[PDB]
RNA sequence: UCUGGUGACUAUAGCAAGGAGGUCACACCUGUUCCCAUGCCGAACACAGAAGUUAAGCUCCUUAGCGACGAUGGUAGUCAACUUACGUUCCGCUAGAGUAGAACGUUGCCAGGC
RNA sequence: GACUGGGGCGGUCGCCUCCUAAAAGGUAACGGAGGCGCUCAAAGGUUCCCUCAGAAUGGUUGGAAAUCAUUCAUAGAGUGUAAAGGCAUAAGGGAGCUUGACUGCGAGACCUACAAGUCGAGCAGGGUCGAAAGACGGACUUAGUGAUCCGGUGGUUCCGCAUGGAAGGGCCAUCGCUCAACGGAUAAAAGCUACCCCGGGGAUAACAGGCUUAUCUCCCCCAAGAGUUCACAUCGACGGGGAGGUUUGGCACCUCGAUGUCGGCUCAUCGCAUCCUGGGGCUGUAGUCGGUCCCAAGGGUUGGGCUGUUCGCCCAUUAAAGCG
RNA sequence: UGAGGGUAGCGGAGAAAUUCCAAUCGAACCUGGAGAUAGCUGGUUCUCUCCGAAAUAGCUUUAGGGCUAGCCUCAAGUGAUGAUUAUUGGAGGUAGAGCACUGUUUGGUCAGACAAACUCCGAAUGCCAAUUAAUUUAACUUGGGAGUCAGAACAUGGGUGAUAAGGUCCGUGUUCGAAAGGGAAACAGCCCAGACCACCAGCUAAGGUCCCAAAAU
């Protein structure tokens, strides 16, 4: 359960979600990487799900590195209640990404291993990725 | 639930009165700030509460002279 | 306690100012000496 | 030009390692007889001054490692226009931040003695 | 008393600084986050000098942060009190003398519906520190507060109802407020109405229509695993994607010179996401029975006890006792 | 149960229900003060010509009301002070980007990331000016008379809600409000365009060319 530590405002904005992606395009650590092509938030419960899902196919042969981090807190009201008079409490922490940023990386496996073992985690993420190797 | 929040302080119109060129008489009031964001130059006169004004009319001239500091003048003739 | 005092010239007779002292910090009555109006000199002053 | 005072352009003047020099001067340095000085102390600020030395300071020179300065070219944004509902597209202006090349070991004013 | 995503209940009402505020000023919500209703006789004026946090090394080890010295520091401390802008020009840190925390003013401008609020060079009267030029009418800056009427106190070169005095009024100087609902109805104020009555409004609620789909009902993708081995007979974790508009809701657009509200009788009628019957495909289907999934709306779909019942639970059947 | 009588509206009577007192009783009926009062509803009668708004701010025992300011109108007076680009100067910290600071953060001082209340930096536009040139025709001052203080969709920057509503609350622009006409099958707000009246003439915009239905099977 990805989360910060403390935060110096719990009640925030929400993100802006329309461009491109400001930094973190390129594979740096690993040798094949998994960049999303469409722009969505990521909850933190669909990052659970989706690197354990890379560590069973991998047999724990080489190493993960996720490249992204829930920081902005967002909010929500119970059920049955009437709009205005305040602002709800923390629900949970969103990450946003946009397309070209990298979100894992893989190292210490062969190609056609890393392959399938990456279609196993983006069918538990929203957005479109694809299969992207080093810059060479 | 409730709010603890709202309540603010209104306003206090606080930029530049006079633009750079132009003549300006004998107290003209040529800034209005908190601290001193651009200093007192040559012929102008920093009052209290920081709000620097002219002293001889003339035209004005926002001019920097630091790294990051800058001051405000007033030449006589125009 | 602060309370406010109205201070007092004593060659002429007449209240012409006001301070305030604080009463822990200060027991006795204050003497300085300022300006005046009827003598257009700097006389004392005092509660 | 070459030394010192003294303001300006104000890190392209800086910071750090090396190397050279000294009756012309600036310093370093010895002193408490007094004006003057420590909330402890001639360390300092004063004040007296045959002598003692370039060691540090300041002064000159070179090496671009650090800081500062920084194009052209392209991208991100975006005022206007035209379709459009799509985490939009196409066309016309302007033009960033980062990054490469590079400039760079200061350019000058005025009185006083060489 | 008013605001109020109907009213009530809870909350809040004025001033100060930041953010949303869209690179000038301005700018809303029951949007996000903090203070204020004071304190200083030196924490004010002026003059002369000093520069901080922490880090690291050493020693009565007071962890090197009690105190003690050296380096390194670029502002990472401090500035009465919140936060923003600002400054080692110091606006920060220490000493001596000191009352400018002055009387009469004020060209100009900022700001503003009005009332108010804010900055002010310079000119005279008296002073203070400094050798002098000069600086000083409160505090690094902005919050620390409240119209009028009425009464109290000290002054006065002003009137004083025939004349002389007086009781009274006048101007100048100060005092009495949680009038806090803070531009303050009055010196003085709480409830009930289903016994209710007039003026209004779909400007504003309860029922139904409408928009939306968090909830609700079904449908699906990836697949770890349960099933002797065996992901897919069957079940489908952690996560992702939609359709329907029946539930509980959100918005207040239509109707307050009437849209008047639950269940069962009487009589219908339509949808397919099918309970029965008709035709197939897999099956962990031997045979009888079953389970799932696809095409299919032609007809059919019981009689009672208990509840006002909506759901529901039970009794006897039946080919079946379908959901909207 | 008949007959004759008594109690009267701040009042009578009540085996008690706000029950009855001339078809009406949480306080009867009739004339008078009285044409009570109403910030709330309905109504308000002849014709043409010119200009033509607002639904916002501040305070209110205020929130569907009022007063001043804002926007329109008629008359007087000063008389280029109004607008628009071009060149020029300057104030300021948004979008974007970057971690030098304040917090956040993954893998071994090095590499990477995040920010409404972070900034070594920082546009495009806007804003204030010069008294400089070019095109245009407004603008301030004093006085007479009202209206308005319920706004709506669409586009585009953001808040709140669920990157929900034809939701609600602010900034800038347009149309409806107060606007007919052609188009979108029908449809105040979308796209083209502002009707002085007449004509059985002409060229075009948005949109269209088989037929209904004008124009290319
Ligand atoms: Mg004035
Ligand atoms: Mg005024």
């Amino acid at each position: 359960m990805l989360l910060p530590k403390r935060v110096k405002y719990r009640r925030q904005h929400r993100p802006k979600t329309t461009g491109r992606s400001k930094g973190g395009n390129y594979v740096t650590f690993g040798e094949f990487g998994l960049q999303a092509t469409t722009t969505s938030w990521i909850t933190s419960r669909q990052i659970e799900s989706a690197r354990i899902a890379m560590t069973r196919y991998m047999k724990r042969g080489g190493k993960v590195w996720i490249k992204i981090f829930p920081h902005t807190p967002y909010t929500k009201k119970p059920l049955e209640v009437r709009m205005g008079a305040g602002k709800g409490a923390v629900e949970g922490w969103i990450a946003v990404v946009k397309p070209g940023r990298i979100l894992f990386e893989v190292a210490g496996v062969s190609e056609e291993v890393a392959r399938e073992a990456l279609r196993l985690a983006s069918h538990k993420l929203p957005v479109k990725t694809k299969f992207v190797k080093r810059e060479e | 639930s409730s709010t603890k929040n709202g309540r603010d302080s209104e306003s206090k119109r606080l930029g530049a009165k006079r633009a750079d060129g132009q003549f300006v008489t004998g107290g003209s009031i040529l800034y209005r700030q908190r601290g001193t964001k651009i200093y007192p130059g040559e012929n102008v006169g920093r009052g209290g509460d920081d709000t620097l004004f002219a002293k001889i009319d003339g035209v004005v001239k926002f001019e920097r002279k630091g790294r990051d500091k800058k001051q405000v003048s007033v030449y006589a003739v125009a | 306690m602060r309370v406010n005092v109205t201070l007092a010239c004593t060659e002429c007779g007449d209240r012409n100012y006001i301070t305030t002292k604080n009463k822990r910090n200060n027991p006795e009555r204050v003497e300085m000496k300022k300006f005046c109006s009827r003598e257009n000199k700097q006389t004392l002053h005092r509660e």
